[PDB]
RNA sequence: CCUCCUAAAGAGUAACGGAGGAGUACGAAGGUGCGCUCAGAACGGUCGGAAAUCGUUCAUAGAGUAUAAAGGCAAAAGCG
RNA sequence: CUUACGACCAGGGCUACACACGUGCUACAAUGGUAGGUACAGAGGGCAGCUACACAGCGAUGUGAUGCGAAUCUCAAAAAGCCUAUCGUAGUCCGGAUUGGAGUCUGCAACUCGACUCCAUGAAGUAGGAAUCGCUAGUAAUCGCGGAUCAGAAUGCCGCGGUGAAU
């Protein structure tokens, strides 16, 4: 089945497949499936197309993956062009969250 | 960051300086030592001079700065 | 060929009225649609060409043709007369049908697409667009896909000027800029 | 159009459930399930999204 | 042995004079019939750039002619 | 050394990393992960206070209300474990680094620089080079629970008990 512009593998449960979609998580998928008749146990292949359409409408209510990616990029760019200490941190590839970086500083550069 | 019920933290002397500057819309920098004070919508547009530890650096309060503390725009460590 | 039927009846007259052209014959039209898939990897491993031909044939609906490189570059390490790219040419009734299928399905499935830049036109009335991913078209099947490859589409219009070219596309409804 | 050297090409009906729109066009894709259409019976491929519904 | 200059506007013309190649290759790279036109510059376009392939506008050859140079080459002698 | 090498105060710093380094923690998964149920302790702390119970909240926590200076009330629920559903060798329903967003608390103040809460994002890592270390019995490994400094700030340190080997 295709949700939100990308493909989800059909071999496992609906909630687990929704987890794969960017911007979608397991708890959010459970919340989505609770409202509508679809149950988390049922597989995507088993699940009917009309159910999938209602699911797409529920996902559409939530902010989509492209929109989320663009907002994150926009926020980082806003910090950079503001030039705040946080923007300087983003530009210089150093932890902006305040985490201690004396020795294990590896996981910012890549 | 700060409990919403307590409201923003805004130091009294910078508060007084900024209201006495708002009634004039003066452009001369407000030289201040308190970098812990909340930037409010009222002080959008004018210029402060925030202590960075060694000297004061000007900070022209832009629109996209409310929600940040004064010291965020005054780096303290200078690393090349 | 719903678009072919529609263009003669409706779109042509409204294009003429909108541009205030003196003569009906002046009104522009889409002469041809060309699809290009150049890949450097091909002709060295030699496995890329078969899949590229398969996907291009499936999407286009016509048999594509393999171009032969006319120049050799040391940096790209391409010798003379190697099959590095594949292209196809669509016109007329079949072009209008391909364009209808494209407008119908190809662009909407594209992920993270808001619109096409207005500067894409070269200034002579011709239009060029690039598709990031071939999977977007419905003809291809995601299950048995070896790899993802992007595509280039070119639209040729009689009008020599970009304003009339854009109006011709607008009458057809090509997604807003 | 040279004979016999081209792909299989035939009539197809593309429908969007959300937009409730029917489109008729000839495509090489083949569909296991077909919907009856008053003009004639040709195969059915479902569409998740359609251009008209697309913002 | 071949090309250019020396060589003095027909040919020819020397120096231990100034400059470069040859001692091959092709059953197609020959014949015929048909068809085609290059190098570059700019603009647009996924990876893809200075430059790969695709589209457009100029472009008598600024290309190509198996090979050194001279001449010649559009009925192309160039390319299928 | 004595209008300074003495005395006070605001701001910052002790928390900066191209890289090296010793201690540990969490992993790389099926002897498992996640969901439901369901048991079995120990010792320790509590007016510079722990809160039974009601309601608001997905949550940390909030407003009431009550017992207890505690063999009374309370932190407190023990976890590994046992029964079922599922994931089926996949960088995965492994892993939770990192970042964006929202927030609750302590504190006069959380920018440099607090620990937690939910949502999303989901990096390396699929067992480790020469070399190297601890451990002989309720010991190694494994599991959580306490206390001290403490206004708030543990994987550390100081204790505790469950499971429980091989040689």
């Amino acid at each position: 089945a295709r949700i939100a512009g990308v493909n989800i593998p059909d071999n496992k449960h609906a909630v687990i497949s929704l987890t794969y979609i960017f911007g979608v998580g397991r708890t959010t998928a459970q919340k989505i499936l609770e409202a509508v008749g679809i149950a988390p146990t049922t597989k995507v292949s088993q699940l009917d197309d009309i159910q999938l359409d209602a699911i797409r409408a529920q996902v559409a209510n939530y902010m989509t993956e492209g929109d989320l990616r663009r907002e994150v990029s926009m926020n980082i760019k806003r910090l950079v062009d503001l030039g705040c200490y946080r923007g300087i941190r983003h530009r210089r590839n150093l932890p902006v969250r305040g985490q201690n970086t004396k020795n294990n500083a590896r996981t910012r550069k890549g | 960051p700060r409990s919403l019920k307590k409201g923003p933290f805004i130091d009294a002397h910078l508060f007084a300086k900024v209201e006495n500057a708002l009634e004039t819309n003066s452009r001369k920098p407000i030289k201040t030592w308190s970098r812990r004070s909340m930037i409010l919508p009222q002080m959008v547009g004018l210029t402060l001079s925030v202590h960075n530890g060694r000297t004061h650096v000007p900070v022209i309060v832009s629109e996209q700065m409310v929600g940040h503390k004064l010291g965020e725009f005054a780096p303290t460590r200078t690393y090349r | 060929a719903r678009l072919k039927a529609l263009y003669n009846n409706e779109l042509k007259q409204k294009i003429k009225e909108e541009l205030g052209l003196d003569n009906v014959m002046q009104v522009p039209k889409i002469t041809k649609i060309t699809l290009n898939m150049g890949v450097g990897g091909a002709s060295q491993d030699k496995k890329l060409l078969e899949g590229a031909v398969a996907d291009m044939t499936a999407i286009a609906g016509q048999k594509p043709v393999v171009t032969k490189a006319r120049k050799s570059i040391a940096g790209f390490k391409i010798r003379e007369e190697w099959p590095i790219g594949c292209k196809v040419t669509l016109r007329g009734e079949q072009m209008y049908e391909f364009l209808d299928r494209l407008i119908a399905v190809a662009i909407p499935r594209v992920r993270d697409f808001r619109g096409f830049s207005p500067k894409a036109f070269d200034g002579r009335g011709n239009y060029s667009l690039g598709i990031k991913e071939q999977i977007v078209f419905p003809e291809v099947d995601f299950d048995k896909i070896d790899r993802i490859r992007g595509m280039d589409v070119t639209i040729t219009t009689s009008a020599a000027t970009d304003d009339e070219g854009r109006a011709l596309l607008k009458a057809f409804g090509f997604p807003f800029k | 159009m040279r004979k016999d050297i081209h792909p299989d090409y035939h009539d197809v009906l593309f429908h969007d459930t959300n937009a409730d729109v029917f489109f008729l066009t000839r495509s090489t894709v083949k569909t296991k399930t077909t919907r009856e259409y008053e003009g004639s019976e040709y195969p059915y491929y479902p569409l998740d999204i359609s251009s008209a519904s697309h913002p």
